[PDB]
């Protein structure tokens, strides 16, 4: 019930009273754990950008890093390092742009590699998780580019040096399944499977089509690496599950978040990170209100909550805000994050009873984008 | 005002977030940051890519096609911002997906966003 | 008197007594079973046209008369872009400066001068009844008038419905009697959000009424040189076609090397394509594009001979802002637009899709 | 009572209806006039800040500048350019720092010039006009460097190139009044004149101490170059002029824009730019309120316009917003400006009634400096 | 709430505006970064140059100097902004300064303005401004 | 009894019997009437003091004794610093280890051995009386027992209110007796702003409670040999003072150069300046700091000298993040800062302010 601003006023006062001295000095965020969340907020297409890492056993910022426009953030699943994709330009918006990707120590938040990606590769676009991950090793980073046809960029981050552009299909998004191959989405319906080495054209194998052209996928689907596990909502909360854990695409039985009522009467999944999904307990939880069917990326107020396996209904909770993105801790009595946009804050709920524990304000001009690490 | 309900268009004001052409804007109305509804503002340069949508005009009953256009080589204006996705797509259908910044082709590699402009290209 | 004149210009068209030797008419070289352009093979394939002497051909492709009725006269307008005008380069005014050139013209029709062509249309009784009626007693005795009135018939006959029909299955389906099949409908997508339609629709913005694929302005896209075209017209291996610039009266060397815009209705069956007839295949002009935008080493090599384009005829004034869209055209794509210029050929001609 | 979005919408379906053309392009701004004003975000201390180029007759943005870090703004009087130095590092606010000036045409807002200051020498501060100012003749920009020790950075703008740093007392702020000519402020309560040639040690020479040590000066005087009018409040509303024109100082009558019964009753200035003059009318405005005497820098509400001769009141303004800075235009029945940093909106008044005519909203995150030209 | 009335200072929250030892401080509470009352947040740098202030603290009555010292290499935290100005000065008085960064002798040369800390050096008050 | 321990430390430190020659006492050196510093001109000025031999000059100025009793024992802290001790190269570890020193170094008192200190120890029969006393029977009669109880004694003098009585200005002044001027206020607030405090002040934050101007760690700051100090100490012209690596035990090469951060207090009556006496004047002393800021061509020049201060002795170490503080000290902050200095002057040194 004490804030820990309160917390510290008591604690200053105790050694001001006491005659102890300290020295001011740089701190280390804590050790990376379950309960670290990082949100970025891509303010709106800012040139520069804010991504704010919080404790969210606390409800504490205890560490904070800049990026420039529109840039990528990955968190190694092991909490050994974070990393991003950012671009800068020469006057702050115009002149000479310069693609890069930064490693950063998990503790010091110091860089700890500063890779240049050459020819301005990097494909600006409001911010989706899946346009740049690393493999499961966390030895390299694979970044996705459209411009001027679809192609993924191969950067390898324990000799901090750019490795080279693949050409793929007319695809998109990047789920890495081993050091050497990750899938994609494609137009056409299918995904690719797409498997590289350090030159030569990578070997690209198409899977069967798995949904028609008129069911829309959205851009924030949820991928668990450790689990090989794609779960890919559309815009009425079909959910899509394909298993990659054998290397190889296993289209699972499709669910539907909404019941048959729900969805006549108007509820349908929206907002931006619309999905999560827990490893541990196979649930997926996603975002759902009330809505006209081209309100897709407005904030919701409810989270339903299903069985992974069987798509039953667990719960559904009312969140009492307007949350644009979800997620939750990788870790046993999960916490599920609730990030407002409008609010610029993030909401930390019990994952299990849905209610509010401590939220965490003031996280810049426009937050989007809350990832954690997969540490069990 | 709802932001969930059923986006309804008008013909009235160009600076609000529901003028008929706004139908699948992602960012801010370059009208108010000293373009004008076809126009990029000075300093900014025109993409020559663009993004459609069907946008409904209540004056008339018709539905048209807005190919829009970004300008860019600025940082985001901040003014009239606005977000209505009617008929918008995800990215793997990306001629109808605005959350791409449509800078391409923008004079001096400029790919930044600054605002969009609206014109019409056709009739749906 | 409308109807009148253009049944005139429709006798003229179809009439090899315009030529010097009696071999070829308007419709030798337009021919309307062709959209209006040339199935002769010549010592250049199809890419240029053999004149009435049998072996002078010209250095530029025959263009269809189809919806050339639609184009503006040749004006400069407010922002200093010239646009409208007849031939490749605007040389003409309009559709009745232009009909008296081929006649004259040594290369085509090849009649000595103006008398000459009097004199063939005063030997048909029924040219004396038919100018007489529309133009006055006289009329083919002034080798002036006569010239002039052959010339205004002409342009009259392809202002007519039969030459502009508006029937497309693009037409039909913007009147909302048939539906794109998906693979036209990405294409009509494609088209309008790549930089096709910065030069190939009518309009800047807002609906044209009578959409032609064009906006008539001219502009140089970079092509190289056709050469077999360019020896079979005899003009030698140092001329270079400057487009606009040949126009009399144009002295600006920005217009160097840019040609008009051409219309894109029945494009897929007019083929060969650009102003030299340089390529073979509807999907090798659109390629061409990629060649701005593209890095992989395919886009610099053009399809049909597996070498490189070639260096640009006129290496100066390319419409590079709109060339250099930052996008390239992946396979579907290329795909799509096929399929969606397809849907510009009139009714009439969709038989020769097939081949 | 119709609005400039409205009267646009029935252009735009008229253009519709009619089938009129038109081409997208740039649009130029208009040119400069007596009514167009500047308004800059600081945003803060943010890494990158926005300027706002307005029409204050149709209260209508025309245009926008980007800058970096705490950037020093400047208009040439003639309406010929404007300019400003500004400040860039390599990653967002870290790595390596590049100061520069950069001029603008003003009806393009396109680069000229764009000069680069050798070894970071700007001060960077919370933004107050006179640290950086522009010579008569608009050939020459001085910025004042605080690090290691007070100085003024010479930039020729016609050739465009940076030309040397001058080394002065510990004087602040720069107030040109010839090509080669400025006046400071000095600690010791003085004036300081620089002279400056192409070579060489500056000629400077101190006026007598005109304040004393207990008598606080604010750091935003007006300052009309034109008249060689410096007008400058202490944190009372006692207000020192200094006339300039002759080349030399000399001191004017001291005024007292608050009464004594004022004063007693707790009315002070206060705010950011709280001062601004009107040259061809030669009066004073003053923005004021009742307050604490260490709440100095915080919104007035009122605002004081006094005949610089004779010191009498002309008016007495309530603004009915919260006003951080003041300007006018330079023109006859100017304008007066009262931009509220808080609510991010220029109000526009008629400066002879005071009332409020129009105003422009959402200027950036933490707009505080507005600057006009004196185009008569 | 009153922006323009006398200031006052408080003793249980350090993340407030009114905390007694922001009396004059003008940016942002490290605490609200990652840092504390008197440290750094991760990442940044601290500066060896600082301003004064003589705040009162209300729970035993004493004036504390406390010299500010600002945390520099990043953009504005954006979280607790908060603006004071007790016995603050003009630029040309910097030692009670609070508009400059005073960003001087952090480490890499580090110049930008994220977050202030408010460390107590030693007793007292000011001529200008004394309790 | 502590009292009778310091009364004879008292007894000792004015005795030249401690001398080989009977010729110099502590207080020769450390003379009360100058804050226990040598007034003495010699070889090399007041840089160097002459030991009992009346020749041999030491290679370091003798510092003040007031105050040195507040030097916590030597130690290296949590943070890899070391701190405290005694002597500019803190070779000892307290008071009571520094006393033998002098009396058996050849340079100065010259007593040739601990047995030498116990035979004048024991010839006079106060001392007899008054260390019997204090450590029992016989126990000038012990070498050992002897030098070690003489050390003790002078180690408890010097940790006596008349070494530290915290009476100068600055501190009637925090005990709100009185007030600075404007100058030596603006002076105050300089020393805190700039970068003096971060070696010049006891603590990182709090208030101390009895305050000497000094964190007790040890610093490179690029000091010049002192050219006609090093003559007259005999140590060659190849000589390197190598500060705190000079002592036993310690190894780490980083420690080269470094020496004690002195008190500032009665630091305007104790010229000349630094661990060698190489600036007379304390405005020179401030002055050298500008050094590692300024950007004119002055800072540059010893103005006592009117030529380049000189190469640092010891060209690596030096405490750069603390010295290169981008703010140069103008000439009425050198002004203010001696000021403010001035304050610190013990009440019965104030009239050597003059
Ligand atoms: C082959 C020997 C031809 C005969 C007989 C005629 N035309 Fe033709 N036409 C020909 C070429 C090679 C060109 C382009 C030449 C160039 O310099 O650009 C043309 C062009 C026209 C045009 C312009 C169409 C456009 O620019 O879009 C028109 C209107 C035209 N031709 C009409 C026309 C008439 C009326 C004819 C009989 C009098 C005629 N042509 C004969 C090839 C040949
Ligand atoms: C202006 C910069 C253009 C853009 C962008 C595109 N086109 Fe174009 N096209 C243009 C010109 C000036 C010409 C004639 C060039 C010449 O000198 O001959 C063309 C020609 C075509 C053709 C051939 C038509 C014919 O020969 O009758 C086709 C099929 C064509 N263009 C298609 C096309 C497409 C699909 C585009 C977007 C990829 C495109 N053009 C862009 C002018 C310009
Ligand atoms: C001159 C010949 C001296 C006599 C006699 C004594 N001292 Fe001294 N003292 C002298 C010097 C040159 C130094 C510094 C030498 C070095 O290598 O650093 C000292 C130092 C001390 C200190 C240390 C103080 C500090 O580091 O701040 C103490 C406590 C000290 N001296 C005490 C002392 C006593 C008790 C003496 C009589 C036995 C004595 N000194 C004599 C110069 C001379
Ligand atoms: C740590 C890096 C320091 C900073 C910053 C300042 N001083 Fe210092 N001071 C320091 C040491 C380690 C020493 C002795 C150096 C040596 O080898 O001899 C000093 C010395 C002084 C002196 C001379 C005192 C005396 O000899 O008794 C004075 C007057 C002095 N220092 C003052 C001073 C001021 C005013 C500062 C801010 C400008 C300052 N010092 C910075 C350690 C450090
Ligand atoms: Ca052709
Ligand atoms: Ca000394
Ligand atoms: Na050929
Ligand atoms: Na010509
Ligand atoms: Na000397
Ligand atoms: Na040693």
């Amino acid at each position: 019930q004490e804030t820990q601003g309160q917390a510290a006023a008591r604690a200053a006062a105790a050694d001001l009273a006491a005659g102890q001295d300290d020295e001011p000095r740089i701190l280390e965020a804590p050790a990376p754990d379950a309960r670290r969340v990082y949100v970025n907020d891509p303010a709106h297409f800012a040139a520069v950008t804010q991504q704010f890492v919080i404790d969210g056993e606390a409800g504490r910022v205890i560490g904070m890093i800049d990026g420039g426009f529109l840039p990528n953030p990955v968190v190694a699943d092991d909490g050994s390092f974070i990393a991003h994709a950012s671009t800068v330009f020469s006057r702050i918006a115009r002149g000479e742009r310069t693609d890069y990707v930064e490693v950063f120590d998990p503790v010091t938040l110091l860089p700890t590699a500063d890779i240049e990606l050459p020819d301005a590769p990097r494909f600006l676009v409001g911010t989706y998780p899946w346009m740049t991950s690393l493999t499961p090793d966390g030895k390299t980073l694979l970044f996705y580019q459209f411009s001027p046809a679809p192609a993924v960029g191969v950067v390898d981050l324990e000799g901090k040096a750019f490795k080279r552009m693949l050409d793929v299909p007319d695809c998109y998004h990047i789920f890495p399944t081993a050091p050497d191959t990750f899938f994609m989405h494609c137009r056409d319906g299918s995904l690719a499977k797409v498997a590289f080495g350090t030159e030569g054209t990578p070997e690209i194998t198409h899977t069967e089509v798995f949904h028609p052209e008129d069911e829309f996928l959205i851009n924030h689907p949820a991928y668990s690496q450790k689990a090989g596990r794609l779960v890919w909502p559309t815009y009425t909360g079909k959910i899509h599950q394909i298993d990659l854990s054998s290397g190889d695409a296993k289209f699972l039985p499709a669910v539907e978040a909404l019941t048959e009522a729900e969805r006549a009467d108007g509820w349908r999944p929206g907002g931006w990170q619309q999905v999560a999904y827990h490893r541990a307990l196979d649930r997926i939880y996603l975002l759902v209100d009330q809505r006209d069917e081209w309100r897709h990326k407005t904030a919701s107020r409810f989270v339903v909550v299903l069985d992974a396996k069987t798509g039953e209904r667990l719960a559904k909770f009312e969140m009492g805000h307007e949350i644009d993105s979800i997620n939750v801790s990788q870790d046993e009595k999960p916490l599920l994050y609730a990030l407002s946009t409008g609010d610029k804050t993030l909401y930390i709920h019990d994952a299990e009873s849905g209610e509010e524990l401590r939220s965490v304000n003031q996280l810049g001009h426009g937050p989007q984008v809350i990832t954690t690490a997969d540490m069990g | 005002t709802d932001p969930r309900a059923k986006w309804v268009p008008q013909d009235n004001d160009i600076q609000a977030c529901d003028y008929w052409r706004h139908c699948s804007i992602d960012g801010n109305i370059c009208d108010c940051s000293g373009g004008s509804l076809t126009n990029c503002p000075p300093g900014t340069k025109l993409a020559t890519a663009s993004w459609v949508a069907s946008c409904y005009n209540p004056t008339d009953g018709q539905s048209y096609l807005i190919a829009y256009r970004d300008c860019c080589g600025y940082n985001v204006s901040g003014r009239c911002p606005c977000l209505n996705t009617e008929g918008e797509l995800p990215v793997y259908r990306p001629e109808f997906a605005n959350d791409i910044i449509w800078c391409f082709g923008a004079e001096d590699d400029a790919m930044t966003y600054h605002c969009t402009i609206s014109p019409i290209v056709g009739k749906a | 008197a409308d109807d009148a004149l253009a049944a005139l210009g429709a006798q003229l068209f179809v009439d090899p007594a315009l030529s010097r030797n009696a071999t070829q008419s308007c419709a030798t070289c337009h021919d309307p079973a062709r959209a209006f352009t040339d199935p002769r093979e010549g010592k250049a394939g199809l890419a240029v046209s053999v004149g009435d002497d049998g072996q002078s051909h010209g250095d530029r492709n025959t263009p269809t008369l189809g919806y050339a009725a639609l184009v503006p006269a040749f004006h400069r307008d407010a922002n200093g872009k010239y646009k409208g005008g007849q031939f490749w380069d605007g040389r003409a005014d309009d559709l009745k400066q232009q009909a008296g050139q081929p006649m004259l013209n040594p290369v085509e029709m090849a009649m000595p001068d103006r008398a000459a062509v009097a004199a063939r249309l005063r030997d048909d009784p029924a040219y004396r009844t038919g100018f007489e009626a529309l133009f006055g007693k006289g009329v083919l005795d002034d080798p002036e008038r006569a010239f002039d009135a052959a010339a205004e018939a002409l342009a009259a006959y392809q202002a007519t419905g039969e030459f502009s029909p508006f029937d497309s299955k693009y037409d039909r389906v913007m009147r909302g009697e048939e539906k794109f099949t998906p693979l036209e409908e990405f294409g009509y997508t494609v088209f309008i959000t790549e930089n096709c339609r910065l030069c190939h629709m009518q309009r800047k913005q807002g609906v044209a009424e009578r959409e032609t694929f064009t906006n008539f302005e001219y502009h140089n896209i970079g092509l190289p040189v056709n050469e077999t075209a360019r020896e079979a017209s005899g003009l030698g291996a140092d001329h270079v076609d400057h487009g606009l610039l040949a126009r009399p009266g144009i002295e600006d060397p920005a217009q160097s090397g840019r040609f008009k815009v051409p219309s894109l209705r029945n494009v897929a069956v007019t083929g060969p394509y650009m102003h030299n007839g340089v390529f073979t295949d509807l999907r090798t002009a659109i390629l061409f594009y990629n060649k701005y935008t593209s890095r992989r080493p395919e886009a610099k090599i053009n399809p049909e001979t597996g070498a490189p384009w070639g260096e640009p005829e006129v290496a100066r004034n390319l419409s590079l802002a709109e060339l250099q869209s930052g996008l390239m055209l992946d396979d579907g794509r290329v795909d799509a637009l096929v399929a969606f210029l397809e849907t510009l050929t009139d009714r009439r001609y969709e038989p020769l899709l097939e081949e």
